[PDB]
């Protein structure tokens, strides 16, 4: 949405802000910095990552970077910004950005409550699981910039148990953490299938693209070679498939005839037959846009008397069974899925804190909302609600913190 | 990583 601020600039700094893009880049004109404490910062209506289209009526949308600047730089001291923020996001995460962030003083603050007697985990918590992923990122940065020390080793240090695991959690970026999750699911004598498959099954392309890329600077080595080396069968083919992260792209057009194709082509090489395909249904269910499975599962019941799960059911067995499960309840409804794995970890005995844990953290500002409107809708309750029930402490709170509310 | 500041 476009919006509109007026800045009054002050001999010193101007308007008090660094400009990055133009045509030139093939970018728009973006606020790169905020000088604190100078003209810009006193309105507190302008953030980075913002586009501006306009300044005292003179256009900037097809402008080069010089061709902003003298704008900028022209203008009188009282300047109306047209200014629009052209950073992308999600509506339907629980954790949205903290209004009143200061990084060096949250960086101090947190300090504080490290070296406070017994450690003070309600600050910890209240800040970071309050704080969006990249102000995380902002609070390690000051807080290595004051101490000299990184914050995820002296948090691993003053934290322990499942509040540990949360913390240090929300201080990785969604790339990092990923990453890091596919190589613990690896890491050691056998794979936490479970864990990969749940990642695997359930990021988008570009999340994949960057995992893959992150997940060589980390551990030296390809992702698909760590795959590889942990799995075996038709397991390691759809997996390794599925983590190319190389899916079509939902285009504008509907394919109705390959619709039905691969629909009978799924009917043809799983329960028409005795055995299965198995390598059609990979090829199907890897490459196909998410938008066109859809309706490829609806087609599919045309033809077959049981649904794309059941058919699962009655022809595989084992991880590759789970796998396709979940490939497919990530294809038909992403959020549905989460809140079920939710569910499964915590209707029974005890916690299941690590699917937990990791749901809360990774999803928190992707879909946690939608994932709360299928768990309520389904179960009757809240996810808060069930939070409550199966942790407790400073833990809980963390996991409420995350989950944003009730209902 | 061009940066100018107005
Ligand atoms: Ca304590
Ligand atoms: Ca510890
Ligand atoms: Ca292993
Ligand atoms: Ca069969
Ligand atoms: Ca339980």
């Amino acid at each position: 949405q476009k919006r509109g601020v007026k800045v009054l600039k002050q001999e010193l700094g101007g308007l008090g802000i660094s400009i990055k893009g133009g045509k030139e880049n093939k970018m728009p004109i973006l606020i790169s910095k905020i000088f604190k404490g100078l003209a810009a910062d006193q309105t507190q209506a302008l953030y980075v990552g913002d586009a501006i289209l306009s300044v005292n009526g003179a256009d900037l949308r097809d402008a080069t970077h010089d061709e902003a600047v003298q704008a900028l730089k022209r203008a009188g001291k009282e300047v109306l910004l047209e200014v629009k923020y052209m950073r992308e996001g999600s509506a339907y995460g629980s954790v949205k950005a903290y209004t009143n962030f200061d990084a060096e003083r949250d960086a101090l603050n947190i300090e504080t409550a490290i070296k406070t007697k017994g450690v003070d985990e309600v600050t910890i918590v209240n800040i970071l699981t309050n704080r969006s992923n990249e102000q995380r990122q902002d609070i390690a940065f000051a807080y290595q910039r004051r101490t000299k020390k990184e914050l995820a080793s002296a948090l691993k240090s003053a934290l322990s148990g499942h509040l540990e695991t949360v913390i240090l959690g929300l201080l990785k970026t969604p790339a990092q953490y990923d990453a890091s999750e596919l190589k613990a699911s690896m890491k050691g004598l056998g794979t936490d299938e479970d864990s990969l498959i749940e990642i695997i099954c359930s990021r988008t392309n570009q999340e994949l693209q960057e995992i893959n890329r992150v997940y060589k600077e980390m551990y030296k080595t390809d992702l698909e070679k760590d795959i590889i080396s942990d799995t075996s069968g038709d397991f390691r083919k759809l997996m390794v498939a599925l983590a190319k992260g190389r899916r079509a792209e939902d285009g504008s057009v509907i394919d109705y005839e390959l619709i039905d194709q691969d629909a009978r082509d799924l009917y043809d090489a799983g329960v028409k037959r005795k055995g299965t395909d198995v390598p059609k249904w990979i090829s199907i269910m890897t490459e196909r846009s998410v938008p066109h499975l859809q309706k490829v599962f609806d087609r599919y019941k045309s033809y077959s008397p049981y649904d794309m799960l059941e058919s699962i059911r009655k022809e595989v067995k084992g991880d590759l069974e789970n796998a396709f499960l979940n490939l497919v309840q990530c294809i038909q409804n992403k959020p549905l899925y989460f809140a079920d794995r939710l569910y499964d970890s915590m209707k029974g005995k005890g916690t299941r804190d690590k699917v937990l844990i990791r749901i809360m953290v990774s999803r928190s500002e992707v879909d946690m909302l939608k994932i709360r409107s299928e768990f309520k809708r389904k179960y009757g309750k809240s996810l808060y609600y069930y939070i409550q029930q199966d942790t407790k402490g400073d833990y809980q709170k963390a996991l409420l913190y995350l989950c944003g509310g009730d209902d | 990583f061009r940066e100018t500041e107005v």
